[PDB]
RNA sequence: GGGGUGACCUCGGAGUACAAAAAACCCUCCGAGUGAUUUUAAUCUAGACAAACCAGUCAAAAUAACCAUAACAUCACUUA
């Protein structure tokens, strides 16, 4: 009717490794839209 | 005298939430400077009539 | 996080904001605001006072309101010349004016405070404490032309 | 009739809408007549033993203007002090005096005041005559 | 304490010569203003104080 | 324990006059001068006169002067009055025009049955009275004249108690916008006085603490 | 070839570097340490030091800035630091006495601009 | 779910309400130094010392040396007044202040230093350098 | 919420969906189908996000040119 466009998937913004985990170089550790 | 409808009309439509009947009522609760009040033993709605 | 001991260790919106009518009720008479005028013909010697007095109130810790300045009026002198009958021009004033806008004054601090500002008062600086009101608000402003027209073609 | 008001109070609200900006004040801004004498002023050449002096000058008045400050301060403490004194002394005598002096009163809204002047007033002094009259400009 | 906030001068940069004028206003009163024109002494005349009776008196007596 | 409370009324009249400058202020005074005359761009007087001085020169070989010359003329014809009103008479201690750089306040002289102070202006009030009404009404009546006095505010500025059964004085302060005063020669000691003066006359002590809230200047 | 501390790049100053350079001018005195990664200052001169507060005149003008600056280069050249990182404010580095205290430290041997880490 | 703080909150000390009259640094310089001060108190939260190795946090040190020189701190400070007024009270050092144009003995700087403050600078910088932690550990 | 008429069909932001992620309606509201400016913004490659697939995203080290101390083009809710 009036309101369109509101369907978007999610971006995915989370936090991908949690304390203790052991990374390697180059390793995502979070991604987010604002500073958080 | 009360308004029936406030003066700046919410034009945006707002969702039902029911938790604002549920529940305990967490103001109003206490006298303020009179001695005798009408307290509500359960959850409504007051519209323009009442 | 929420359920975490260290919740809001970066809340800080609260630490500042960032988005006056008279008070008396008899014992403390914190009225409202103040607007010191300093006129002279000197604008060096007025913006001097202009500063002095409001380094006065930032070390009396005085909320200062404002601290601006009133457009400059410019007066000719006409002198009378010799034997009557003319008018011959001496000189230009131009007089200027420095105000301060000041929140809040107890009574006692207000009398200390003229005290010192009538004890340092500068030669040739008229001094005028009043309180803020419409017509001191608008007369930093500009000419109502259509509007004084509209309400004289409607009364 | 009602037409014709009809017009006048949409005008008066669509000019009552409008911004209030205030008046350009003419000591802020320079004007176009200081634009001709930079190139014709010469400079100055101060000399090694007028600066030494000039700074030495600077130090005194630094170190008096703190003096100045510092006494000043010191009798706003007094009088501050005294005034306290006085106030809790009044406030355990009598309380009412109190409460009806803790207030201003109706007479310092309109408080107008003159410094002192080069040379006192000369008696049975007369302004010969002249007029006055004010070449301000206007804006709108 | 009169002579505190009077030890100044213009902070701008662009300005004329001033000079230490003494004006004396209609009270035998001189005060020094900084001003162009270096005229050592200014006064300040009255016409528009009193009414037309003080006015014609003023005049018949000049 | 009886109580007995009085108000009391201290007048400044303000210096008529500027003081005159410290040598420190002086020299500072000479070099802002200087500097202001450095940093100044140009006078139109002075840019005629270099103006007509190229022009004769150069006219010569091919006024603002007199300006000058008539304003010093005018200026030196003109004779300003007095600063020094004092140090001709050097008798006269009451009189309303005797210091003009300072500030003054009034004394009166009383002599009591029990006591005989110089004393500042006291009043007794009823306790239907306020405070600053009661100094109103004694700067009204025991001056005997018309004189406009500014009062700054509603609060006390001085307190002094003495037991004997007590007594308190409540000093209020206010400011001498003009005063006309009749019958000057009266025998009513009145004298306008200076800090020093007032720290010479003064004997007692709760009146040797008036320059505790009295400014120096 | 050791590790630098990269990362941060949101805060300042960068944490990057070996040894840092930190210059603190009180209203009084004036103190330029040198300090490790892990906080630590390795090599000072202060002007609250007796050695340069009794050879020195208003031990917070800029000849004391520059006089600290020599001394710290020279302490510096002592104890075998050559290369530290400065990171100063803005207006800082543009003024008179922090530009001599860096002149001051290059004259003297140390210089700026840590070198860049082997295989960073 | 809320928790309770394990300790005081960092900003908890300063009133929310009435902030106009509470007084503010209007210069980086000065929250860049308070912020470097608290960043070096004992938090009781994850800290990045206690991570990247403050190395135990405070240690008690043995001391194994010659005891400190006992001076007489009164007439110390005296004499060292006395000096500093001496150097203050000429005019040719501070026309050279003025100027810009001072040079510094840095010989007898080097000397007075090793004399009074170089031993705590040495020791500092041998357990910068690690000597202590292979010597005596 | 039978078809027809009406409305919509792709992308992004907020709520629904309160705290890792995802999450629908012909649910409630904003927007996009580009402008302006110059710093005209490369090659190669570890390791990762996201995802049915197609697509989308980051990015250490190494290389050529500029300070011999940056290069992620910036702003318009920048996300479209
Ligand atoms: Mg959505
Ligand atoms: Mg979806
Ligand atoms: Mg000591
Ligand atoms: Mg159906
Ligand atoms: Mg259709
Ligand atoms: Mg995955
Ligand atoms: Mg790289």
């Amino acid at each position: 009717s009036k309101n369109l466009g509101g369907k978007s998937p999610g971006k995915r913004f989370g936090i991908k490794k949690m304390e203790g985990h052991y990374v390697h170089a180059g390793n995502i550790l979070a991604t987010q839209r604002h500073f958080r | 005298f009360v308004e029936r409808v406030p003066l700046v009309p919410k034009v945006r439509r707002e969702r039902k939430n029911l938790s604002d009947i549920r529940g305990p009522s967490t103001e109003a609760t206490e006298f303020t400077e009179g001695r005798f009040a009408i307290l509500a033993l359960g959850g409504g709605y007051l519209h323009w009539g009442h | 996080y929420r359920s975490k001991p260290t919740h809001g260790i970066g809340r800080y919106k609260h630490l500042v904001k960032a988005q006056v009518r008279p008070i008396n009720l008899g014992t403390d008479y914190e009225y409202g605001v103040l607007n010191i005028h300093l006129i002279a013909y000197d604008m060096a010697l007025a913006e001097s006072y202009a500063q002095y007095v409001h380094n006065l109130c930032n070390h009396l810790a005085i909320k200062v309101e404002e601290s601006y300045a009133m457009p400059t009026k410019t007066m000719e002198v006409l002198q009378l010349q010799e034997q009557g009958s003319k008018m011959f021009l001496d000189a230009v004033l131009t007089t200027h004016e420095r105000v301060v806008q000041i929140s809040g004054l107890s009574a006692t601090f207000a009398e200390i405070f003229l005290e010192i500002i009538h004890s340092n008062l500068p030669e040739g600086v008229k001094l005028s404490v009043r309180e803020h009101t419409e017509e001191d608000f608008k007369g930093r402003f500009k000419a109502r032309p259509e509007l004084e027209e509209l309400l004289a073609k409607l009364n | 009739d009602q037409a014709a008001k009809d017009r006048l109070k949409k005008r008066i609200r669509r000019l009552e809408k409008a911004s209030q900006e205030l008046i350009p004040i003419e000591d802020f801004i320079t004007p176009v007549k200081f634009l001709n004498k930079e190139r014709q002023r010469p400079p100055v050449e101060l000399p090694f033993e007028e600066s030494e002096r000039r700074a030495l000058l600077l130090k005194r008045w630094s170190l008096y203007k703190q003096r100045e400050h510092e006494m000043e301060r010191s009798a706003i403490r007094s009088l501050l002090e005294a005034q306290e004194e006085a106030l809790q002394e009044l406030r355990l005598s009598s309380p009412e005096l109190h409460a009806e002096a803790t207030k201003r009163d109706p007479s310092l809204f309109p408080f107008e005041r003159q410094g002192p002047d080069y040379t006192p007033p000369i008696s049975d002094y007369q302004p010969p005559e002249g007029r006055y009259q004010d070449i301000t400009k206007v804006y709108t | 304490d009169c002579n505190r906030a009077l030890l100044t001068r213009l902070h701008r940069q662009t300005y004329a010569r001033l000079y230490p004028v003494l004006l004396v206003k209609q009270d035998g009163s001189t005060i020094h203003i900084r001003y162009r024109e270096p005229r050592r002494m200014l006064t300040m005349p009255v016409d528009l104080d009193s009414l037309s009776p003080e006015e014609r008196r003023a005049r018949f007596r000049k | 324990s009886p109580w007995r409370l009085l108000g009391a009324l201290c007048l400044q009249r303000p210096p008529l006059v500027t003081k005159p400058l410290t040598p420190l202020q002086e020299e500072m005074a000479d070099l802002l001068q200087q500097i202001e005359i450095e940093r100044s761009l140009y006078s139109d007087h002075e840019l005629r006169a270099l103006d007509e001085a190229q022009q004769l020169a150069k006219k010569k070989s091919d006024l603002a002067q007199d300006l000058e010359d008539m304003w010093e003329q005018k200026f030196l014809h003109f004779k300003l009055g007095a600063r020094l009103t004092e140090a001709d008479k050097k008798d006269d201690r009451t009189s309303l025009h005797r210091k003009l750089d300072r500030n003054l306040i009034l004394l009166v002289r009383e002599k009591l049955g029990d006591q005989d102070i110089w004393m500042l202006p006291q009043s007794d009030w009823q306790p239907g009275e306020t405070l600053r009404q009661t100094a109103e009404r004694t700067l009204a009546t025991l001056s005997e004249n018309n004189m406009e006095a500014k009062f700054l505010g509603n609060a006390p500025c001085g307190h002094y108690k003495f037991k004997f059964l007590g007594a308190k004085v409540f000093f209020f302060k206010a400011l001498l916008l003009t005063g006309d005063f009749s019958q000057a020669g009266k025998k009513g000691h009145h004298v306008w006085v200076s800090k020093e003066e007032l720290g010479d006359y003064l004997k007692p002590k709760y009146l040797a603490q008036v320059r505790r809230f009295l400014l120096d200047l | 070839v050791a590790r630098k501390e990269r990362g941060w790049g949101t805060v300042w100053p960068s944490r990057e570097f070996w040894h840092r350079l930190r210059v603190i001018r009180t209203q009084h005195h004036i103190e330029a340490l040198v300090e490790h990664r892990n906080g630590q200052v390795v090599v000072s001169a202060s002007t609250r030091e007796w050695a340069i507060k009794k050879h020195l005149y208003s031990t917070r003008n800029v000849v004391a800035c520059e006089s600290v600056g020599r001394v710290l280069a020279e302490r510096c050249l002592e104890a075998g630091i050559n290369f530290m990182v400065y990171h100063p404010t803005p207006w800082e580095a543009a003024s008179d006495s922090i530009k001599r205290l860096q002149h001051a430290m290059t004259e003297g041997g140390v210089v700026l601009r840590e070198p860049r880490r082997i295989y960073e | 779910r809320r928790a309770a703080p394990l300790g005081p909150m960092p900003n908890e000390d300063i009133d929310v309400s009435d902030l106009e009259r509470l007084k503010k640094y209007r210069s980086f310089d000065r929250y860049r130094r308070r912020a470097e001060q608290e960043a070096r108190k004992p938090h009781w939260w994850r800290t990045y010392r206690e991570h990247f190795g403050e190395e135990s946090g405070p240690k008690d040190r043995v001391d194994i040396g010659l005891p400190p020189p006992k001076v007489s701190r009164t007439q110390q400070l005296l004499e060292r007044k006395q000096a500093l007024r001496e150097l203050r009270a000429n005019v040719e050092e501070e026309r050279a202040a003025r100027l810009q144009t001072a040079r510094i003995p840095l010989e007898a700087v080097r000397a007075e230093w090793e004399r009074t403050c170089g031993p705590y600078h040495k020791q500092r910088l041998a357990e910068y350098c690690g000597l202590y932690r292979d010597l005596f550990h």
